């Protein structure tokens, strides 16, 4: 239900999670127009997004059109495709660009294709509130430019307060990474976080950041950047316990 | 041995995912990370966003994120460069009309940090 998603407001009945606030997603004096399903619906910097009429463990695509005022009026900057993956206590977004402004003129579009991950937020776990021992499993999807397949499994040792993982099934060889040994380190705010280095044959070619979510640390999601022979590409990672 | 890098202060603009990356600095040399530009701003490659990388001599590029200047329409001047993107310190004349001129005998504009300096207007 993606129309609904842009019309229709809050409500507590649906589906957690049920809000999103786009802020990595929108620039503060950008406009982010999102169009699905006859629905269309501008951000926003701060503003909600109304997740919660999105189907869980699953991507949610838009047609994006992302805008600046220049001499008050709101010229276009870039275009394309906007991916919403939605879990029970986080959620993530992601633009697939397909237009782009021209470098010399204002106003001239040209095709361009960029894959950048947007908004990593949800019902952040405390680090304070973290179990003291055990292991916990992860299981979900790790998504690229092109590709919703990837396969993502994520371990966290809550009594060494470290984790590691690995991304199998994407398209893209050099995209299956593995997700090395990281520290859980406390946020700003005191949010359970995880960041390490990603190896493909055991070389490092990038790194990668993981929020725990949930109240009972449910779920895990963030992202991952790798280094490839064609440049450096994002993934997009969520992954859950057992319900 | 080689000198980490600490967290970087990307003038006019800053870091993606700035919670998660935040308590891991500083960080190894080889080290990269997504960040953006702010309204008005590009990175070097010509977008609001790109990779800023930690080397043996520090953060690259240096200056992350440079002054972009769209030339404005003239209202009493020739508009051959109008809605034209210049970078940060390229220079541009200013043709106007007959019986109109730049402020204080001006006739050549240059893109700032703070935008066109002087401001491209014809009288």
């Amino acid at each position: 239900g993606l129309a609904d998603a842009l019309t229709a407001p809050l409500d507590h009945k649906d589906k957690g999670l049920q809000s999103l606030t786009l802020d990595q997603s929108v620039r503060k004096n950008e406009k982010l127009k999102l169009a699905a399903q006859g629905a269309e619906k501008t951000y926003g910097n701060g503003d909600s997004l109304n997740t919660g009429k999105l189907k869980n463990d699953k991507v949610s695509r838009f047609d994006f059109i992302r805008q600046i005022e220049v001499d008050g009026q709101l010229i276009t900057l870039e275009s394309g495709e906007f991916q919403v993956y939605k879990q029970s206590h986080s959620a993530l977004t992601a633009f697939q660009t397909e237009q782009i402004q021209d470098s010399e003129h204002s106003g001239k579009m040209v095709a361009k294709r960029q894959f950048r991950i947007g908004d990593i937020a949800g019902e952040h776990t405390s680090f304070d509130k973290l179990p003291e021992g055990g292991r916990a499993t992860y299981r979900g999807t790790a998504f690229g430019s092109d590709d919703a397949g990837g396969k993502l499994t994520y371990t966290i040792d809550f009594a060494a307060k470290q984790g590691n993982g690995k991304i199998e099934h994407l398209k893209s060889p050099e995209l299956n990474v593995d997700l090395a040994a990281a520290d859980i380190k406390p946020d700003g705010k005191r949010h359970a976080v995880i960041s390490g280095s990603v190896l493909y044959n055991q070389a490092a070619k990038g790194s990668y950041s993981l929020g725990i979510f949930g109240g009972k640390a449910q779920e895990v999601a963030g992202s991952a950047a790798v280094k490839t022979v064609n440049g450096i590409r994002h993934i997009g990672l969520a992954a859950k316990q057992e319900l | 041995t080689l000198k980490p890098c600490d967290y970087p202060d990307i003038k006019h603009g800053g870091l993606y995912h700035e919670n998660m990356r935040r308590p891991y600095f500083p960080v190894a040399v080889g080290k990269y990370y997504s960040y953006y530009c702010d309204e008005h701003f590009e990175t070097p490659s010509g977008s609001y966003w790109d990779h800023i990388h930690c080397t043996q001599d520090g953060w690259s590029p240096a200056v992350p994120c440079l002054r972009k200047c769209y030339f404005p329409y003239l209202e009493n001047g020739y508009n051959q460069n109008h809605g034209r993107k210049f970078v940060q310190g390229k220079s541009i004349d200013v043709a106007c009309h007959p019986g109109y001129a730049l402020p204080k005998a001006q006739t050549t504009v240059t893109c700032m940090e703070n935008g066109w300096s002087p401001t491209p207007r014809c009288i």
